[PDB]
């Protein structure tokens, strides 16, 4: 069979966190003369859609997490490095205001 | 610092009426949507109601539209399911919650039984 | 606990991921209506290649049925089966 | 219908020296990437190095760069792995791969083993 039920279509779409490839270019736009490798990351973050109009999905609680990652300097050598990335640890649907 | 309590079930009629309620409070109550969902022994989690914030909208199920209403008093800080007219299939357990993840707070799990 | 890059390069690679897709985004011409909830789970591709001249492209499709709420303002609302297009499997192909 | 075959490992004492060959089929091996990861008995898989479509750049690891040296052959379609100076903390079974999360196709892996 392959037909979702309501409560749990509404279950998985509410508001909360989930993982999300995200490239690094958006994290640090400061690095043009720089190459990462990969140039995305898997990161917790706050993905979903909520009740109502004046409701958005925003991060109440965050935290960092560090990676081994790649930085390639365009013909003069490159390094497997470190990065810290901010990932959200609880959403929830708040006011626009 | 989130807390959901209700109270108001128990065992009724065919054809009879119960009145629940849910106290609110670590929250802006009046800003969010607030929905009652249930749950029959041996089936899976079922959609009741929905009310908007100011609760000038209200939304049914299906299957109890008609019989049940759903309110709030935004000042009190509680949320109201008036149900009427129940049946042999209303039998389960009643949550409320302005988060459909998030469920089985002390408060908000209440036992409601048709009897025969 | 630090995140060790073969399991970076690994999980991060081009494959199905679980993504949430606004409805308004899949049927536009539903101006008329509110869909709740707005948004639905469905395996997209998503992830990076390795080159610059590779793009991460669905190379196998399906479509799967769920229940969604059909909302017209003032006027109730009904709950129907709802198809939507997801992805079974992805690749890196050239950019062309 | 992919099939990445590899050949070369086996033993050699240390400061030794190994030249490994994967040979590729079943895509247009011209415009991918290759690479080589090694797993060590007991411990988790590690990346070694990269190689660009066109041969002109070239990735390493830290533990191993300055002693081997990868290349690709195109009109061939074959991947090599130049392995010099060979030392005890290398022991481990050596892959080749187009794409990471494909470690199951046959004859990939090769053992490589410093007495």
């Amino acid at each position: 069979h392959e037909v979702v039920k309501f409560m749990d279509v509404y279950q998985r779409s509410y508001c909360h966190p989930i993982e999300t490839l995200v490239d690094i270019f958006q994290e640090y736009p400061d690095e043009i003369e720089y190459i990462f490798k990969p140039s995305c990351v898997p990161l917790m973050r706050c993905g979903g859609c909520c009740n109502d109009e004046g409701l958005e999905c925003v991060p109440t609680e965050e935290s960092n997490i560090t990676m081994q990652i790649m930085r390639i300097k365009p013909h003069q050598g490159q390094h497997i490095g470190e990065m810290s990335f901010l990932q959200h640890n609880k959403c929830e649907c708040r006011p626009k205001k | 610092e989130v807390q959901l309590l209700v109270s108001g079930g128990g065992l009724v009629q065919p054809g009879g009426s119960l009145r629940l309620s849910c106290a609110a409070s670590g929250f802006t109550f009046k800003a969010y949507p607030m929905m009652w969902v249930r749950q029959a022994p041996g089936k899976g989690l079922e959609w009741v109601s929905e009310i908007s914030p100011s609760g000038s909208y209200t939304y049914y199920a299906d299957s109890v539209k008609g019989r049940f209403t759903i309110s709030r008093d935004n000042s009190k800080n509680t949320l109201y399911l008036q149900m009427n007219s129940l049946r042999a299939e209303d039998t389960a357990v009643y949550y409320c919650a302005k988060d459909p993840r998030k469920l089985d707070y002390w408060g908000q799990g209440t036992l409601v039984t048709v009897s025969s």
